[PDB]
């Protein structure tokens, strides 16, 4: 049911965020010794980043930016404005600090219920700003006003931020 | 709880900066949109206990017919505002400078010349000009004044109104001129830039005969239980850092001395616009003028 | 072949843009540097056939004691210049707006207050203030007018001159203040900004009692064989794109209507500077005034 | 003598410039098939660039700039402001256009006469802007005026630009 889908999604995103934090902790004592102008160390960063992406059912895209470097697995160059921003980190990389952004484009679960059940998903912050939408009626950056709409919905707070996941129908 | 704001501004201008205030002060801000005078009329009939907290946008210093619906106030920052546009009304704090413009479709224009209001009267442009209801909108009313201030003849206003199609909403003028339904229209800078930046064939004309400059205001609404953050909002909107932003991010024209303008791309700087001076600016109050020309 | 230019400007301001003119018009430009009045005297005694072609910089509309040494000329662009600073002199075209400022060493300042000419008279600051010879420089002379215009008392000019050290060159004032040899000095905006940007502990003060604003000029020099590109040079220096240059790259204040100012740091925009109005602006001519404060 | 040294240096830089034209031509048909986001093709460009650097006696540094790429052999990060800008090129690299700047820091001939003869070098354009100096009393970007100029000197035009090589004695 919808209530089951939000619990499972919340728990899955929590596990996901949990793994990101584990990644950043582990490798802090591994980055300070890597140089991202060296093609052997860049390969080492991609391998670890892609390893993380695929320990997860959710579809995630990383952006590692800094001085004359842009590293990502968004090979088709999808617009990040339509994706959920999951986290952000500043990593010390010997030669400079590089910013790491993790984006969530979709989940196999949310993609499945949207296809089979027409149950859509929203993520909103405490001021009703829309941070994620797979329904074309809503667009990220705008406001979600629940009163304008009549839907079945169940919502839940996510552990990693003051955000609410909303799964709804109609 | 929720801090409600009446505004005729388009969301794309005020929504981003109010958002920055929401998560700076931990407040929810709701915006009630609509034409200036429609909001003021709906507000007037609204119960004291159901009224919002703040009104921003519109030429408030000159078109509030019901002062009793507002609380006297002026931010401490008026000292840093441009001397000529400081509000001399105790309910309104000045907030932005907004040129009223003529917007021209450059795909349709051809060789027709549109340099001001007189050119809009070329018989070839009859039925192909759009404007917004001067009774309900700040934009239509301010344009009618400027038309009147050309030669101070009410016949010029009527000749235009017979020559052009009146619309209900200011934002409908630029949209329909931008999409090629009208050759030109009367609008405002900030809504014309908006459509021009999306790629539409929109030319911004500052009328030579004289350009009306709108001094947008902010006023506290008189209600039963005013929101405790609403005075912080007024101080926030008149702060330097927010004005600098409005300048930097939206090409708005700031009310403050200490905020310089920004550079070109079809938005002239103030000193290069042909403004109606204090001299030729008609004197008549709001309701008198609407009745005079109807 | 060579197009010679007299200028009191520092090289770091004019060499780059004049270089761009050399490349665009295939001309060699030589600059003859010096204090404003030294150049005008050297030029006056200079033989007609060895005189340069162009004079740029200094308050030419007010301090040329020998008009016959110049050719009357004003560019076609005066139409686009700010009304209040268009030259009413047929030998001088207006080029830039340059505030005169007090520069304060913030390492030495401590808690002393310096907000104007009157504060420079605090006995603690005796012998620790620097300024440039008003007989030879535009900067010293324009500051003496500003000191004089406070309360129109020649005693104020003399009290300052007794209180401060006179230097031969304007550029020596900011240099020695910046390096900690003087607590404060009387300089102008661009030279202070130059040193502030190199990292020196320099604070720029616009005197509250009334800031003098210099309208820099450009003038054609009367000589035997004027360079054929020298009128192209004047149009170039007053052009919108070059001015937009002086603004973006150097923080200069443009003479044109259609060039906006720039949001810089610790440099004020014109509308936030306490300028002496044309009203209180002393009248007496240059030579007269100088003889009066001797 | 000075006149000998200008001819040999004027001839060395012509030969040098000649080799860079040949490089740009040879690989107009080679570079259009390389992608500088791929670490095998970056190595292919570096190998070709470093081969060029060492086919001639002058000390040269390349800068290949573009979208999130900066490639150079200026490993100690010497200030290019003190080096002779010598050629510039826009190259088509399949994924984008990249600007290639070649800088000359010194030549073994000018370094030699500077040490053994105290003969210094200037390169100036037709407007007397200084484009290269190994004498600390002149600085690039400023002007040289043959009025204040009081030395023994011979000058020669360089083939590749409207520039003049001046060798002078103090
Ligand atoms: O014309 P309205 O529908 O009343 O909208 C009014 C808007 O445009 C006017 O020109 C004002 O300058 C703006 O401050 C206001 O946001
Ligand atoms: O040494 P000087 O004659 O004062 O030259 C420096 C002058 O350059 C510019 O023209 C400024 O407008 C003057 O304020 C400044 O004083």
């Amino acid at each position: 049911t919808i209530h089951q889908h939000v619990d499972e999604s919340q728990s899955s995103l929590h596990h996901t965020e949990k793994q990101i934090q584990t990644f950043i902790t582990q490798h802090n004592n591994s980055f300070q010794e890597l140089d991202l102008t060296n093609h052997h160390d860049v390969t080492a960063t991609k391998r670890e980043l892609l390893k993380l992406i695929h320990q997860q059912p959710a579809t995630l895209y990383y952006e590692l930016s800094g001085p004359n470097q842009f590293i990502t697995n968004n090979y088709e160059h999808l617009n990040t404005k339509n994706m959920y921003l999951f986290s952000t980190h500043q990593l010390k990389f010997k030669n400079s600090t590089y910013m790491l952004k993790i984006y969530m484009a979709n989940t196999p679960r949310l993609s499945e219920i949207k296809k089979d059940n027409r149950q859509f998903a929203l993520i909103v912050d405490q001021y009703d700003n829309i941070l994620y939408a797979n329904d074309d009626r809503f667009t990220i950056g705008e406001k979600y006003r629940p009163q304008q709409f009549g839907f079945m919905n169940e919502s839940v707070k996510l552990n990693h931020a003051d955000h609410r996941l909303i799964i709804y129908k109609d | 709880n929720v801090l409600t704001v009446y505004s005729p501004y388009q969301s794309n201008l005020i929504r981003p900066i109010l958002n920055e205030f929401e998560k700076q002060e931990h407040v929810k801000i709701e915006i009630k949109h609509g034409s200036t005078q429609v909001l003021l009329s709906n507000l007037h009939n609204e119960d004291f206990s159901e009224r919002g907290d703040v009104f921003m946008g519109g030429v408030l210093s000159e078109t509030i017919d019901h002062p009793e619906d507002f609380v006297p106030y002026q931010d401490t920052s008026v000292t840093q505002q441009l001397e000529d546009y400081r509000s001399n009304n105790k309910y309104v704090t000045s907030f932005l400078l907004m040129p009223t413009v003529i917007v021209v479709n450059s795909d349709l224009q051809g060789d027709i010349k549109i340099r001001g209001y007189q050119d809009l009267l070329q018989p070839i442009l009859k039925g192909k000009i759009a404007y917004s209801n001067p009774n309900t909108t700040t934009t239509g009313y301010q344009h009618m004044r400027a038309i009147y201030s050309m030669h101070h003849r009410v016949s010029d206003v009527h000749q235009f109104q017979n020559h052009a199609m009146q619309l209900s909403k200011t934002s409908k003028v630029i949209e329909d001129v931008a999409k090629g339904k009208y050759y030109a229209g009367l609008s405002y800078e900030q809504d014309a830039r908006t459509w021009k930046n999306k790629g539409y064939p929109v030319s911004i004309v500052y009328p030579i005969e004289g350009t009306m400059l709108n001094v947008d205001g902010i006023a506290l609404v008189k209600n039963a239980h005013p929101h405790p953050k609403r005075k912080k909002l007024v101080q926030y909107l008149t702060s330097r850092s927010v004005q600098q932003r409005l300048v930097a991010e939206f090409d708005a024209k700031s009310i403050r001395k200490d905020v310089s303008e920004q550079s070109d791309q079809s938005i002239e700087n103030l000193k290069n616009i042909p403004l109606i001076p204090k001299s030729k600016l008609p004197d008549i109050p709001h309701h008198k003028f609407l009745e005079m020309i109807q």
